[PDB]
Order: structure tokens, then C-alpha cells, then sequence
């Protein structure tokens, strides 16, 4: 078998920057049995390059590739916000069926951003059932670091809540989190005021969206 | 007193395309077997239905010399019974193949350091070959569901390729040269024999 | 017009068996390499079988006697049939065509879920976030359901740009979770209405929920 | 080359029964297979050659069918002299000639469990550096049977090794010893020494221990 | 009526050279083809070489191409198989046989007894044995057979009045390239403070015989 690894393994880069992706094969084969597919989050793979360096059809002029032998190129020049994604060589020497190689990360930077913060309480038709889950919401920020602090009558709740982070966004290249405080129904109204404390870089203070039980 | 002529189908200086497979047709002959009698462990060397040892002491009523050219990878496809794109698109062998195949690394022949695409391969095709079945044709292959019409486009792809074959490649992409021989023995007189 | 649309991936125990589906539009799938690709969760591509126009087949090691790809040129659409599955075995399923030199792997399935697992499908359970007091927010909460994946739309569809449907957590009752949210204009609230698009194919559930203020 | 597949492995079978035993080729071998007997510590003679055809002073009663890629060797009564080990070999490629996993055919018998003992290692070998504990299986039937090591309730792996006997010559029963290896150190580093034997003729997996020093 | 008689084989270090005959008795010697097969411990059989009727044909297995060489001498009766950089994988009792002839193929219709072919960096090291004591209606005790080089060993009780319920376990090759193999004989618990067992093991190629006594701890 032929076995391919690529490097570098993630690439953050800014937005009209070039990017070089590696791509190497166990043994010596001809330029003719290269190809390199891009998968976007929940996509499947497109076909970018077959034959090392003949770009598919409807593939923008910016992806090119080149090499032969065991040093195979994928140039990524005037990277675009919607050029997030993992890109994949696969080698079809190997017949029957191909090898694909572990895959480059391409994340790409930006400007700071500061979060819009939302927080939902529970509805109505959640509480009849016994659990009541207080939503915030982080919405189009960057950098992807970002602290949720939850505060219940000001009091830090700790192992109650499970936080989701989204990819990239494909034209603002920021990110979305949804930190969601689960508790049960009686210990909901034991306690009154449910606070959301955000703490991020685009933030000169910590924000903090609450509400009140009743109101 | 006819020698049959092993030396021409070995000694060649230019091997076909394995698309086009050469055969010659040896009859009426004294076969001096040696050319594969005593073959160097660089050789590969595979017979089936028949014993190497015993060739000198049977006749044939005809024996055919295919000769080609394809890559170190695809050897193990000229044998009875194997599947693969050799195999089914280009030179088949039957389940009850009656005789040797001979293949050895011709890089330093058939090899150029710019590539040698003179090779070609047959890469489409809507069926399998039958046992000793040679498709020279050359027709649009229709993928998709349009008619080609001689047109190259989506769908519709030229059937043959080029192998390619430059010395810097891995041993699986270097060139062999194969010569299949098939022992012929039909309702005929017996006439190629050993000597 | 060129579609290669995939069905019939879903919950699985383990040793069972699952056969997915591949139905091709303007591409023959009998004229054609056609191959199965497979990706683990959070992991690369894998290629698991092919099979040529002249039917010859092939199977990666790691799927050999128990995988089986077919074909159907009457109904053109191509198959896989899984036998003995495991843990490895789960990952999102892909067909695709192979043009090897001529064209690499270009047109691809928008690929299947197989999870392969001992646990009950339980239909999710959707609640709206009504929006409080420059421009507001809200959304869906896709909670208590099991395998994944829920696909969440808003609208059915005709809502593409605002919407963020957000990862499920695995929470500790062995049970997922999602959150899909949308930001809209606060002044189009009562003259434009919203409504979540929630389906659950393992459980067969699907579910139109209306989003409005308190 | 060509793979040849036996089975099974081994059969139990008495004086008297008709048993028949089947060869499988990855490729058609047209009429070109073979069938050796070899008994322990012999050479291999042989049976039948080109499928069916019986070598001079081969008893009549074994017998040969089956062309392309399933054959069948065929004893009609079983005989005392025919509890042996026999091979299918093909020689369709006569420059890569390949033989079976081969059968054994053995005597068969009633079930019996195994009485299972374990010994300690000697202290004229904890001396030396080595600690060598035995399990040892007596006279179980049939062959199969699994022996786990187990180090102060913790599985052992890699650092064993098994022996089995012939059938014996009275009870056509097996005993099996298995050599648990470690080095002086790591043997005072732990107390509770257990080998556990799970058979067929034994209700549950019985566990053989001893304590080092008592 | 046909006899094949092999010789020459022996214990041998890796990558030197070893040659073994085969005497051929009660046919025509010389118009039929001949084999070299090989068998490891406890595995299946390996085809090796063939060699045509006048020797003028050789043809090798891919596992000993280039490596081995076969010749025979019709004058003799004889058949040979020179070894050359012998590896570990090449242990085997390599068995000579005869080509049945009546076929297009080959088939082997006659075997020799074989002889036996180590392959092996170990010198020669006479066993250590360790008692099997009894635990503290029937009981088992044995001795152990430790870290020899080469086979085989022979181990019996009491000088020999012990047979019955007495197993002797094939030896295993360990890690160390040293044989073991374990040698039990199950008793009456009654006989146990009354009777000594003394196991008698014996290893020739290094002249070393060990009388060991089993008693309980």
C-alpha cells in the first residue's frame, strides 16, 4: 500500500494571505495519481485538483497545484472567508481504491468581535415535563475564546451547564457559542434571579444579560 | 529442422501496449526451451496446468507468444481467475489456463527520464474481456446518460491512457515486460515438440 | 442535473445489518467506478468498496467479509450491504464516482449516518426561546433525543441567512441536545412568523414548532 | 499464489462413521488437487491425486470428489488406522504448489472437564531471577479450551505460553500447561496468583489460586 | 517398494550454509522429477524446490528463491539441497519427494522420513529443573524443564516405574531462543507423605542428567 501524510496539520492565516499545503506519498508515483479534495463542516468532499495540478471544473483560478515523485502542493493564494474548511490529498496508485492523507485545518483569522449575548428562559411547555433549561446565547464573535460564567442570584454555578461552539462562518468568520444551564423543575424556584456573565476579548468589561422569574 | 522462434518474441526491442497485445503464432517448430528452462530468481515465473520440467517431452498442436508491457502492480492480474483493470479491460486469461507467464522489470528499457507515454493502457469499458479478447477500439466511452458522439466532455471520456513510466517511480510504477505462452492442444496434429 | 442522493442510514446494534442506498441522476451508476467512502466522526476519509462497470467488486481490509456492494441498473442506484457492524463501523457513509486519472472522485453523496449502538431511539423534544426585551433573537431547543443527527430548518428553508444551529451535547442522560437559533429584525415580529423545522430520522419524528413572544 | 481452506480444522469422529472432509481454492483449480495423510512424527503419504483418483495401495474406502474450487475426500468407514491429520494440495500453478490448514480428524468421546492445578515457582528458581507458575489442565476433552492469567485481579497478556498434549492413548483425553513467566521483581510486587480455565464440560470458568508466602 | 533416506541435517546459525541428501532405493531414480518440501514445528507443508529428470530444470519457491539450490546425481541415486543464509523462518524438517509422473502436474507420490533443520544463535545449555511441588482425592505434581538448547529432552519417574496418569508436554520455544516444557504425573493425596517421586531428566546433546525430588512445601 502507499501510505500519505500531510503537513501542516492546522493553518491559521489572514484573509489574502497565501497558504502552501504539503502532501508526501510512501513511495514514488507519478503526478497523474494526485488529487486534493476540500471538505467544508457538514459537506461532503469536493473535488479541487486531480493529476497533482489540473483544477476541476468551477473551481476558482486561486487553487493550484503542483509536484511530483513524493512532494505533491496545494496553493491556496488571496484566501477567502469561505475558504474554512479541511483539505484532503488522496493518491488512486494504489488501485483497487484510494488513500486518503490525514488532512490540513485551514482556520482563518479576522478582526476582533465582540458578542451579542441573548438569554432565553424556559418555556412554559418545558416545565410541565420537571426539567427547566435556562438558554444564553454568544452570538458572531471572535476570537473562538470565550468564558460563559453563570450566575444564579449571583451565586457561580459550576458542573450545571454544557456550552457549543459552532465552526466558522463562512463570510464573517466568527463564531456562535450556546451555553445551556439545565436544572429541574423544583430546584428552578428555589432560586430567582438567572444571570449570563460573558467575558471576552472585544469586551472592555464583562456583560451580563439576566432576567427575572416572573416578570 | 525450424526452431521455433522464442528469441524474437523475448529479444524484442519494442513490446506492444498491453490494449494491444501482440501474439505470434508458433507451430511446426522444435522448441528449445531455455529461455525460461533456467531463469534467474529476477525473473518472475508462474505456470499453470502444466509442469516446466515436462514441456520437453509433450507436443502441442499450437503455442502463442503474447507479449506487452504494463507496470510491477499489475503482473500479479496476468493469471487465471484475477480481477482488476488489466484484467478486465485489457488482456484476460481463462479459469483453465493452460500454460506460463514470464514478466521482468524492464526499467532500464522501456523508461525515459521526460516519461515514456508511447505506453497506453485501456481504462473504460462497458463489460468485461473475454479470455484472449484484444479491444483496439478507440470510441468516446459514454458515462453519463447523453450520447458522445465523438466528443470529449462530461460523461464522456477517450478510453485509453498513458502509463508514463519514469525511472525515478516506485518499483509498482516501473515497467515489466510480460510473455504469456499458451499451450494449445487441440483435435490436431501435434506439431510444436521439444528437443 | 447531477445528484447522487443516499438513503437508509440510521440505528443499528451491533451485528446487525443496515443497507444503504446511492440513487444516481444523469450519471449510470453500471458505466461508472462507483465506490463507498466512509468517515469516522471527527476523523478522515476511509475508502471501503468499489465497483466497476464490468462488475468486478473490491473491499478495503477493514470491511471484508462483511460488507457486500451491489447495484440495480433498473432503478440505477447503487448499494451496500453491511453485515456484522461494530463500533468502528460507525461513520457518515458516502458514495461517490470515480474518474481515477480522467477526474479523481468529483461528484459525491451528501452521505448517510450509520451509528451503530445497544441504546433505545427516543424522539427529541422541541421547545421554543421566546425572544425579551438593536435587533432580537430566538429559536428552537432540540433536547432528549437519540442517535444522531436532527436536522433543524427554519421555514423550510426559505430562512438560510442569521441562522445558527449549534453542535449537540451529549448530556449525562445518555440523551442529545441542540440549540438552533436565528437573529431577525425586531420590526418584522408579528407580520413575519417563524417556525423550526425539527427531524429526527432514526426515531421518525418530525416536528413543526411555532416561536412567538410571551 | 493460491490460498487453500480446510475445514474444519478438526473433527471427532469414531470407528465405523462416514466422514468427509472439504478443501476450498481462492481460484479454480480445474482437477488438479491432492490429499496427503501424515500421522505425528511421520512422513506425509499420499491418498488421492487429480481429485479423485486413488493411489496404488491406498485402502478403497477413501475416496476423492468435487472440481473447480470444492473438493471432498471421503472416507467411507472409519478405521483405527485413519485417525490422523490430512492435507489438500493444489497443483494447478506447478511453480507455486500450496498446501491446506489440513483436519484432524480425532477419536471422539464423552465430555470431560479438567482438573485444573497450579504451582507456585520453586525457590531454588526465585534464586536464579525467574518466577515460572504453571496451570495445568488433566484430562479434558475435546481440545478447545481457554486459560486466562490473572495477577492480583488483573488480566495477564503477552507473557504466557501453552502446551498441549496428543491425544492419549487410553482415555483419548488432552492436558494442556500453561507457563506464566516473570522476573523475581515482579513477582514479589504482587500476592494473589490465579489461573482461570473456562471448558465446555465445566459449568462456569473455574479459578485455580494461591497466595505467594502462605 | 520405494525408499527415500534424507541425511545432513542438524543445528545450524543463522546465515551460515547447510547441505542435506536424499538416497533414492527401488525405482528409476533418474526419469523421475524430484521435491524438497519442508514442514515447521507444529505448522503446515511448504513445497521448496523441484528439479527435473536429468537435473537440467531447477525451479524454486519465492520464500528460498536465490537462497537455496537444488542438484541431484543420477550416478548415485542422490538428491541434494545446498542451504545458504539460513534464517530462523528456514526451522523445519524438510522431507524429499518423488514426482508421481502419471500427471501434467506435479504431485508427490513418496516421502522420505525427513530430517531435521534448526536454525538458531544459541548455543548448547543443559536444562535446569525446578520441582512441581503438590498443593498443601488425587494430587499433581511434575517437574520443570528450564532453559535448553537444543531438543529434545527425555524426562521419566522413578526411574521408570511411574507411567500411569504421567503427561510429558511438548517443549516450548521461548523468547530466548531456550526450550521448556513441563513434565506432571497426577497421585493418590494418601501417597503423597509416604511415597518420593523423583523425576529423571535427561538431555544428551549436552550430557546432562538431573534426578530432581518433588515433596510438598
Amino acid at each position: 500500500e502507499i501510505v500519505l501524510t500531510q503537513s501542516p496539520g492546522t493553518l491559521s492565516l489572514s484573509p489574502g494571505e497565501r497558504a502552501t499545503l504539503s502532501c508526501r506519498a510512501s513511495q514514488s508515483v507519478s503526478s497523474s495519481y494526485l488529487a486534493w479534495y476540500q471538505q467544508k463542516p457538514g459537506q461532503a468532499p469536493r473535488l479541487l485538483i486531480y493529476g497533482a495540478s489540473s483544477r476541476a471544473t468551477g473551481i476558482p483560478d486561486r487553487f493550484s497545484g503542483s509536484g511530483s515523485g513524493t512532494d505533491f502542493t496545494l496553493t491556496i493564494s488571496r484566501l477567502e472567508p469561505e475558504d474554512f474548511a479541511v483539505y484532503y490529498c488522496q493518491q488512486y496508485g494504489s488501485s483497487p481504491g484510494y488513500t486518503f492523507g490525514q488532512g490540513t485545518k485551514v482556520d482563518i483569522k479576522r478582526t476582533v468581535a465582540a458578542p451579542s449575548v441573548f438569554i432565553f428562559p424556559p418555556s412554559d411547555e418545558q416545565l410541565k415535563s420537571g426539567t427547566a433549561s435556562v438558554v444564553c446565547l454568544l452570538n458572531n464573535f471572535y476570537p473562538r475564546e470565550a468564558k460563559v460564567q453563570w450566575k444564579v442570584d449571583n451565586a457561580l454555578q459550576s458542573g450545571n451547564s454544557q456550552e457549543s461552539v459552532t465552526e466558522q462562518d463562512s463570510k464573517d468568520s466568527t463564531y456562535s457559542l450556546s451555553s445551556t444551564l439545565t436544572l429541574s423543575k423544583a430546584d428552578y424556584e428555589k432560586h430567582k434571579v438567572y444571570a449570563c456573565e460573558v467575558t471576552h476579548q472585544g469586551l472592555s468589561s464583562p456583560v451580563t444579560k439576566s432576567f427575572n422569574r416572573g416578570e | 529442422t525450424n526452431l521455433c522462434p522464442f528469441d524474437e518474441v523475448f529479444n524484442a526491442t519494442r513490446f506492444a501496449s498491453v490494449y494491444a497485445w501482440n501474439r505470434k503464432r508458433i507451430s511446426n517448430c522444435v522448441a528449445d526451451y531455455s529461455v525460461l528452462y533456467n531463469l534467474a530468481p529476477f525473473f518472475t515465473f508462474k505456470c499453470y496446468g502444466v509442469s516446466p520440467t515436462k514441456l520437453n517431452d509433450l507436443c502441442f498442436t499450437n503455442v502463442y507468444a503474447d507479449s506487452f508491457v504494463i507496470r510491477g502492480d499489475e503482473v500479479r492480474q496476468i493469471a487465471p481467475g484475477q480481477t482488476g483493470n488489466i484484467a478486465d479491460y485489457n488482456y484476460k486469461l481463462p479459469d483453465d489456463f493452460t500454460g506460463c507467464v514470464i514478466a521482468w522489470n524492464s526499467n532500464k528499457l522501456d523508461s525515459k527520464v521526460s516519461g515514456n507515454y508511447n505506453y497506453l493502457y485501456r481504462l473504460f469499458r462497458k463489460s468485461n474481456l473475454k479470455p484472449f479478447e484484444r479491444d483496439i477500439s478507440t470510441e468516446i466511452y459514454q458515462a453519463g446518460n447523453k450520447p458522445c458522439n465523438g466528443v470529449a466532455g462530461f460523461n464522456c471520456y477517450f478510453p485509453l491512457r498513458s502509463y508514463s513510466f519514469r525511472p525515478t517511480y516506485g518499483v509498482g510504477h516501473q515497467p515489466y515486460r510480460v510473455v504469456v505462452l499458451s499451450f494449445e492442444l487441440l483435435h490436431a496434429p501435434a506439431t510444436v515438440c521439444g528437443k | 442535473e447531477v445528484q447522487l442522493v443516499e438513503s437508509g442510514g440510521g440505528l443499528i446494534q451491533p451485528g446487525g445489518s443496515l443497507r444503504l442506498s446511492c440513487a444516481a441522476s444523469e450519471i449510470i451508476v453500471s458505466r461508472n467506478y462507483m465506490s463507498w467512502v466512509r468517515q469516522a466522526p471527527g476523523k478522515g476519509l476511509e475508502w471501503v468498496s468499489v465497483i466497476y462497470s464490468g462488475g468486478s467488486t473490491f473491499y478495503a481490509d477493514s470491511v471484508k467479509g462483511r460488507f457486500t456492494i451491489s447495484r440495480d441498473n433498473s432503478k440505477n442506484t447503487l448499494y451496500l450491504q453491511m453485515n456484522s457492524l461494530r463500533a468502528e463501523d460507525t461513520a457518515v457513509y458516502y458514495c461517490a464516482r470515480d474518474l481515477d486519472v480522467v477526474g479523481g472522485t468529483d461528484y459525491w453523496g451528501q452521505g448517510t449516518l450509520v451509528t451503530v449502538s445497544s441504546a433505545s431511539t427516543k424522539g427529541p423534544s422541541v421547545f421554543p426561546l421566546a425572544p425579551s426585551s438593536g435587533t432580537a433573537a430566538l429559536g428552537c431547543l432540540v433536547k432528549d433525543y437519540f442517535p444522531e443527527p436532527v436536522t433543524v430548518s427554519w421555514n423550510s428553508g426559505a430562512l438560510t441567512s442569521g441562522v445558527h444551529t449549534f453542535p449537540a451535547v451529549l448530556q449525562s442522560s445518555g440523551l442529545y441536545s441542540l440549540s438552533s437559533v436565528v437573529t431577525v429584525p425586531s420590526s418584522s415580529l408579528g407580520t413575519q412568523t417563524y417556525i423550526c423545522n425539527v427531524n429526527h430520522k432514526p426515531s421518525n419524528t418530525k416536528v413543526d414548532k411555532r416561536v412567538e413572544p410571551k
